[PDB]
């Protein structure tokens, strides 16, 4: 899962 | 007074002791929080329940004899006993030494008690913001982010939800920093700005506190506090102190492709998906091509689950991948006839909207396939 | 046959996928009972879902066109994925190598399987004793008696309810050593006498497969198993090999005292009674005298909660105490205008019942307060 | 608590 931010 | 008395209907009394002992259940952090603290004024019986974060304070008109005083009682026993009460009953209540007798008819109560003196009090403050809005507004704006909030994450500051005021419009904003969900509303009042953290909790107890009848809600933001006042009921909050991320810069800048779609089909689609995902991961794949979307799930057991759709998209053909429980929280959500989809690429932030609204916008990072 | 295959609408398979899928949990003994076993054969299909202590079987009827065979998938995601595709949709299933696909408009979901030879089966008996009642009268005997089982107790035979049959009437039993329950039905046959113990979770499933219609129970009885047929549904439980206690020599014998009194007024203060009583022991106190009923209980708090009643009674002044939780339990199954209670003396049982019926009745031994 | 049996 990537980071948003 | 020394020697607190009161008579009370039950009918008058039932809905204000729900109102302030409903988050009293559970392990109190010091035996006084698990009571809630009696004062009989002019008048006025007072009703407050805290756990040292917030609290919450509901007002009873004392129409029959009274004797001015206060002390604490255990929440929940006292509601129990009211609510056990036959329809109808009278209450009669008075301290008799330590304890607090509670008659009706030929049922006779006597509860612990413990002083009145040593019940904590929020700190005094002022508030700098002011405004009312409709019950349902607040309810559609909480709706509308809260499953978006983080669940015990070490950055505090996501585990509660944003209220922002600015010009006409009141602002709701979570988020975990996987997902993003942001809701605007219109006031009718002209405001100044001002943004601030609700906990976890005080978010729980604002919608809890809504009762889906005609009284407004009253709101006051202070710089460390939040309040909401709804008939003869008055909830305080601290904020969470800290710097919350901007949604602004987390919207997508400029979203290449566009993809529309019922949202009903959509859910289900992806509901159907989710039965063969991993069940830790939850990954599933969309495949973009010309007016269709193709999603797929697979698991450890090497299942596999297939859904086309027929969807209204004509730009390039992408695949991304995403936690499938993000899109269906999103599409939950969205309670809409057709959802729209903005994408740039495999490994940037979708933005999910209402097709036919922009109250509300709703950001999802992929995950790596 | 090699090749199963199948097509039936989505409507025929969810009440049976429901009850089929009922007997099964979250973590299988051994990874195939966490499996359905379908079998198709002769334009029928069979679903089977056991533990290995009891079984649930439907069969649907195939009006399209199929192949004989038979398989077993995993029994949760087969259901879900059916109970999540669109109203009025058709289902085609089909083994493929060592998959299951289902498959329904553009939604596509291959399965894992293990082989139809190594489920197993809980046939391989001839009833003895058979029989067929009213729905309603199975409920009826179950719900009046299903409290009073034990809950995980030493003597494994009290973790059952027997079921009897004498003369014209159905009767069940259940005991946990402290208090005691039975309700006898007549249900229009004569019947030779018999006495089972079915498990916990046998009873469970019986009263989990009654649907309130007018289809009639037939129930087959052999020496180590039990069966019941609603419908197209059988359900079959290995029975408890064990001696159950006997509930005539535990009723009362020659009680000295009766009461009388309101059901729901005699619920209602044991309910307000029981809020001060301890939370573990749940003892209550009752004295009873000319006319009067009076009820009290204690907290290691020293609270206390006291409620008077007028009922009818005219033998001799006596206390007695209870636990609350049993009393209330009886007169939740009760749901009558007045019930009686027969009394002998403060250490001895005391019979519970409806003041208008015996159908049924209830034992409860006292505490030493 | 007494025993019932």
């Amino acid at each position: 899962q990537a980071d948003l931010f | 007074g020394s020697h607190m008395k009161f008579t009370v209907e039950r009918e008058h009394l039932l809905k204000p002791l729900q109102q302030v002992s409903g988050p009293l259940g559970g392990r109190p952090t010091l035996p006084i929080l698990g009571n809630l603290l009696l004062q009989v004024a002019d008048g006025t019986l007072s009703l407050t329940g805290t756990d040292l974060e917030m609290e919450m304070v509901a007002r009873v008109a004392l129409v029959q004899p009274h004797e001015p005083g206060a002390t604490t009682v255990p929440a929940r026993k006292f509601f129990d006993i009211c609510r056990g009460l036959p329809e109808g009953a009278e209450i009669a209540v008075q301290l008799e030494g330590e304890r607090m007798l509670v008659r009706s008819g030929r049922s006779r109560f006597s509860l612990s008690t413990l002083p009145a003196a040593d019940f904590p009090n929020l700190d005094d403050w002022q508030s700098e913001v002011e405004f009312t809005l409709p019950q349902a507004t607040m309810k559609r704006l909480i709706e509308a982010t809260q499953f978006s909030m983080a669940h015990q994450d070490v950055r505090y500051y996501l585990n509660g939800m944003l209220f922002e005021t600015e010009g006409e419009e009141l602002r709701t904003v979570a988020t975990d920093g996987h997902r993003l969900a942001v809701c605007s509303m219109p006031i009718g009042q002209s405001l100044p700005s001002h943004s601030v953290i609700v906990p976890r909790k005080g978010v729980i107890e604002l919608m809890r506190m809504l009762d889906g009848g005609d009284n407004p809600l009253r709101v006051q933001i202070g710089s460390n506090n939040i309040r909401a006042h709804v008939g003869d009921f008055i909830f305080t909050s601290k904020l969470v102190d800290g710097r919350f991320p901007d949604y602004r810069r987390v919207l997508p800048k400029n979203p290449d492709k566009h993809l529309e779609a019922g949202c009903d089909l959509l859910k289900q689609a992806f509901a159907r998906a989710a039965i063969l995902s991993n069940e830790k991961f939850r990954g599933v794949r969309l495949y973009v091509s010309e007016n269709q979307l193709k999603i797929t799930a697979n698991n450890p057991e090497q299942e596999e689950a297939e859904e086309i759709l027929d969807v209204t998209y004509s730009g390039a053909e992408m695949e991304i991948g995403f936690n499938v429980s993000y899109v269906l929280d999103v599409l939950n959500a969205l309670k809409c006839e057709n959802v729209r989809m903005m994408l740039t690429d495999s490994v940037s932030s979708v933005q999910i909207e209402d097709a036919a609204s922009q109250s509300a916008a709703y950001v999802v990072m992929p995950m790596r396939l």
